[PDB]
């Protein structure tokens, strides 16, 4: 007598990698980076017209 | 594998979620018969050469 | 209790000003009742504007019932995002010390357990505010625990009189009144059942021969002194005793092998003795000072280990 | 319950990621693990 | 252990984290997508108004 089983094989997926600067949308941001802002209280902008 | 975003309270936070998957193979089989009959026999054979 | 404790965080939304901010930071330890034991709560969810009902707002004495569905959490640190408590039903942190703050008229001494009350006082129900945000925070009041049962004492008896002076306490030496207003006949009803049904549980077949004590007692307290003080001037039993002369029922059914006074004395200790938690809330929070003092007076911190 | 030394190795590679347990009746042991749980070890 | 079963729950273990790290760090640029399309609905009024 001679039996067995088996598995076929085991499938994954890819984590696609996505910059947020690859998008189309970027344009509507100014992405500028604070090293600090938890220290930071209420800041502003000043606009002369 | 699934992926994630971040999102702002109060919304609770989701985690990284995982999958884990198998199948049992189903099974089939086929048939197809051919039949001759009682002359044609003899006449592979060599009973009536 | 976790390992490493637990730690909640009471958003801070984003625009306040700097005259509202800065009346959080005299909130250094305070008590602050939550809802569920979550981490992600808004100022909103511990506001008085989330403690009110469909519309009506509960009044001083419902103020208490409204508590003990919800678990009290005391401020640990105040950064400008969020606000971290830490609840007393859970844990309290890896130390075990979590420090309060008075708002009390009474200072307190060491060992007492702390049953927490509205502030129903003259001239101390101090709401801050927040102006920025629309929002208002009723902080209850820290007391030493006999105060606790003294107070409501007087808030449900005085509905008694209303439902068909008492206002004013002493404590070590200090004449102080609490703030009378009309009570909402919802809430009071809830407290008479809560009465009677503890009420009536302690009472059993053996408090039918305790009953004829009585003039024991009433004899007693005119020989020796310990007992004079014990009845009192003002008491029910003194003015029982001169008008009732009771006896106890000759057979019980099954009387020898049951002892009928000892289920009269278990039920009172579970009925009867419960009632000082059964209208308050419970005594989580005692003070045990390491190294500062005998006392700890008004407007100052005070170390805390639970206490049930 | 299967052998998860192998999928450490894969075969092949898929390329539809989908809310997963949308449909379930389709598979035989399956099993949603929360980031890390504690039977995959 | 000292066996190869132990050093091979490891690699579970450390594989474990990489699966899961990378897709925690693919949460915030798949957030900052997120989080530009819910302030530009509050910049935005309707166009028949």
């Amino acid at each position: 007598d001679v039996e067995f089983d088996a598995l076929l094989g085991s499938y994954c997926n890819t984590l696609s990698l996505v910059r947020f600067l690859e998008l189309g949308l970027s344009v509507a941001c100014v992405c500028t980076k604070f090293p600090e802002l938890a220290y930071m209280n209420e800041g502003r902008v000043q606009f002369e017209v | 594998h699934q992926p994630l975003i971040a999102r702002d309270g109060p919304h609770p936070i989701e985690q990284p979620t995982h999958n884990y998957m198998t199948k049992i193979i189903d099974r089939r089989a086929l048939n197809a018969a051919f039949s001759l009959a009682t002359e044609a026999i003899a006449l592979l054979t060599g009973e009536a050469l | 209790m976790l390992a490493d404790g637990f730690e909640t965080d009471i958003a801070i939304p984003s625009g306040i000003s700097r005259p509202d901010a800065a009346a959080l930071q005299r909130c250094e330890g305070r008590v602050v009742f939550l809802p569920t034991i979550r981490r992600q709560l808004t100022l909103a969810d511990v506001a008085h504007e989330s403690f009110v009902s469909g519309g009506v707002s509960p009044d001083t004495l419902g103020l208490l019932l409204a508590y003990r569905r919800r678990f009290p959490a005391v401020i640990t640190r105040v950064l400008p995002t969020r606000i971290v408590a830490c609840p007393l039903d859970v844990g309290l942190t890896h130390a075990g010390t979590v420090n309060l703050r008075n708002t009390s008229p009474v200072d307190l001494c060491n060992g007492d357990p702390i049953s927490l009350v509205p502030p129903v006082f003259e001239g101390q129900a101090t709401d801050v505010r927040l102006d920025s945000l629309d929002l208002t925070l009723r902080f209850p009041v820290p007391l030493p625990s006999p105060l606790a049962r003294e107070i409501v004492a007087r808030l449900v008896a005085r509905g008694i009189r209303d439902l068909n002076d008492l206002n004013v306490l002493y404590y070590n030496g200090s004449r102080l009144s609490l703030l009378a207003d009309v009570q909402q006949l919802g809430p009071v009803n809830a407290e008479l059942r809560s009465l009677v049904l503890n009420m009536v549980y302690s009472i059993t077949e053996g408090t039918t021969i305790i009953l004829t004590l009585i003039p024991r007692l009433f004899a007693l307290s005119a020989q020796d002194g310990y007992v004079n003080a014990l009845l009192q001037m003002q008491s029910v039993t003194r003015e029982a005793a001169q008008l009732i002369h009771p006896e106890a029922p000759a057979l019980m059914q099954d009387g020898e092998r049951r002892l009928p006074l000892y289920e009269a004395l278990v039920a009172w200790l579970t009925h009867a003795g419960q009632l000082g938690d059964t209208l308050a809330l419970a005594p989580v929070v005692r003070v045990c000072t390491f190294d500062g003092a005998a006392v700890v007076r008004s407007g100052d911190m005070a170390p805390v280990i639970r206490y049930p | 319950g299967y052998r998860y030394a192998a999928a450490m190795v894969p075969t092949g590679s898929l390329l539809s990621t989908i809310e997963v347990a949308s449909h379930r009746r389709l598979f035989d042991f399956f099993s949603r693990v929360r980031s890390d749980a504690n039977s995959l070890y | 252990d000292g066996t190869g079963i132990g050093a091979h729950r490891q690699l579970r273990a450390i594989q474990q984290l990489a699966r899961n790290v990378q897709a925690v760090l693919g949460a915030f640029e798949r957030g900052t997508a997120d989080q530009m399309l819910h302030v530009l609905l509050e910049k935005a009024p309707p166009l028949a108004l």
